[PDB]
RNA sequence: CUUGAGUCUCGUAGAGGGGGGUAGAAUUCCAGGUGUAGCGGUGAAAUGCGUAGAGAUCUGGAGGAAUACCGGUGGCGAAGGCGGCCCCCUGGACGAAGACUGACGCUCAGGUGCGAAAGCGUGGGGAGCAAACAGGAUUAGAUACCCUGGUAGUCCACGCCGUAAACGAUGUCGACUUGGAGGUUGUGCCCUUGAGGCGUGGCUUCCGGAGCUAACGCGUUAAGUCGACCGCCUGGGGAGUACGGCCGCAAGGUUAAAACUCAAAUGAAUUGACGGGGGCCCGCACAAGCGGUGGAGCAUGUGGUUUAAUUCGAUGCAACGCGA
């Protein structure tokens, strides 16, 4: 995620990092993998997404 | 001592500690600082404030190089992820580019189990 | 927990009629003996201006201008972690603490008569000296040192 | 004979399988530059790594494993299972204009084959992770959970093992029985002038009617209504144990008792109680303060001890200046 904004106005623009990469992708890989836990615990979200 | 006027600032935003290493656009480190060394330890060195006193401390070590502008290389979560940058710029440093270099493998090595309580 | 009015209104000082002053003459009051207390407050407040040469209030005020804190930590039991999250102290409270500190600190000066004891601390406070200001600094020292959570 | 089943033609989607290449991200390791006193880890720590220069950062190199995003309520497969891209070899499924065969079908004891992970043999490989093991910590103890390391293994080839909550805990085949919302794929019609709308086959989610069910629930993908064939059960423990047979390099698998003993074992649902479950509320419960108790001498009560007797009773909050 590259950010180079012309005209100095010190505005972080942390939207990119917090739009996909950064946390969420790291916290997801922090501990062990998943194996069987993903095919469920993750798909157990659709049981919620439905309603 | 060499006058660079513009290099780059790396930030190791680790869940436990945060260290900032100022170096020219080449990679050659000019100076560094770390929350752990900036005084407080453990329960207190892993806070957002930690990186602040650290980053600002990294400047009082390399600013003696006649630096003017400098890009930012942020990698890793935890605090001091954003805190470090602010203090850096707030120090007069003419910021320019802020890019996240946090490592993100497209599914490679197997992460450690760890933490189980 | 539920109750929420404002504050138990107090009667002004019997000599200058000042709320802040009045309550100060209360913290010093012991065994519900508002009489003796009054004498002490005045037997010292008078001696202060006797030296400072300024009004009892502007003189007393100064004494607080130092002992008066501004930020303190508030323990918040969270997940077995007794955090000391700091926070600024409201105005009405700020003065109270300063008054309570001044007295309690003055009561320990182990001088001769409390009346004069109060005076000394009131003087020393006007320039960061006695134990009054001492505690005051510690308060802010606790905070900021915990600014990480702040 | 053609409607079952199959063949052909042409299309369609797919992580279906076997073989061989290959790409980018990342980890680790090696070498070198910059740079300097910490890094790493946890709740704190400590072990560990650092001035023999780590970490950080940059450059080059080595190697193994897995393929972010796409990605899904998704797709394919008999099941186990199968995700980067490319080629080669190869299986099945579906639709439809039809053309062809002419009951060639369904089920299947024994039999044969396929079987996750772990494990086993031979020879490779070995980055990350990690049984064993070794330290550090926590604890009363901690042969654990946590931290620092780390061997087998995990990866590959070939042979073996044949098990799993191998689960939809639901055998396979076929026919019937209200509906709703959605996904995926084929195909037909529609100014298709459109995103499109309407039909109509395949596979697939959730909801639910009748009916079924002990209840929970299932409900056209049935656990409803029926027909064909097969597998299996006959109270709990003892026991999927013993013995014997067969299989296996072994670990062990498979087939499978009896004695003795119990009057239960069990399924679902119900009320409440409890939760080191969740939500919302109260009370000097906490927080915010004021003054105390705990130390001191004495009063008093209790226990203990003593005594011939120390009359009896009250002992968590609800006994102990309490019946007195
Ligand atoms: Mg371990
Ligand atoms: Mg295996
Ligand atoms: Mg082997
Ligand atoms: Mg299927
Ligand atoms: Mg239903
Ligand atoms: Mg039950
Ligand atoms: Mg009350
Ligand atoms: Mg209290
Ligand atoms: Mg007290």
């Amino acid at each position: 995620i590259k950010v180079r904004e012309n005209e100095p106005f010190d505005v972080a623009l942390r939207r990119f990092k917090r739009s996909c990469e950064k946390a969420g992708v790291l916290a997801e890989v922090r501990r062990r993998e998943f194996y069987e836990k993903p095919t469920t615990e993750r798909k157990r979200a659709k049981a919620s997404a439905v309603k | 001592r060499k006058q660079v006027s513009d290099g780059v600032a790396h930030i190791h935003a680790s869940f436990n500690n945060t260290i900032v290493t100022i170096t020219d656009r080449q990679g050659n480190a000019l100076g560094w600082a770390t929350a752990g060394g900036s005084g407080f330890r453990g329960s207190r060195k892993s806070t957002p404030f930690a990186a602040q006193v650290a980053a600002e401390r990294c400047a009082d070590a390399v600013k003696e190089y006649g630096i003017k502008n400098l890009e930012v290389m942020v990698k890793g979560p935890g605090p001091g992820r954003e805190s470090t940058i602010r203090a850096l710029n707030a120090a007069g440093f003419r910021i320019t580019n802020i890019t996240d270099v946090t490592p993100i493998p497209h599914n490679g090595c197997r992460p450690p189990k760890k933490r189980r309580v | 927990r539920r109750r929420v009015i404002g504050q138990r209104k107090i009667l002004p000082d019997p000599k200058f009629g000042s709320e802040l002053l009045a309550k100060f003459v209360n913290i010093l009051m012991v065994d519900g003996k508002k009489s003796t207390a009054e004498s002490i407050v005045y037997s010292a407040l008078e001696t202060l201006a006797q030296r400072s040469g300024k009004s009892e209030l502007e003189a007393f005020e100064v004494a607080l201008e130092n002992v008066r804190p501004t930020v303190e930590v508030k323990s918040r039991r969270v997940g077995g972690s007794t955090y000391q999250v700091p926070v600024e102290v409201r105005p009405v409270r700020r003065n109270a603490l300063a008054m309570r500190w001044i007295v309690e600190a003055a009561r320990k000066r182990g001088d001769k008569s409390m009346a004069l004891r109060l005076a000394n601390e009131l003087s020393d406070a006007a320039e960061n000296k006695g134990t009054a200001v001492k505690k005051r600094e510690d308060v802010h020292r606790m905070a900021e040192a915990n600014k990480a959570f702040a």
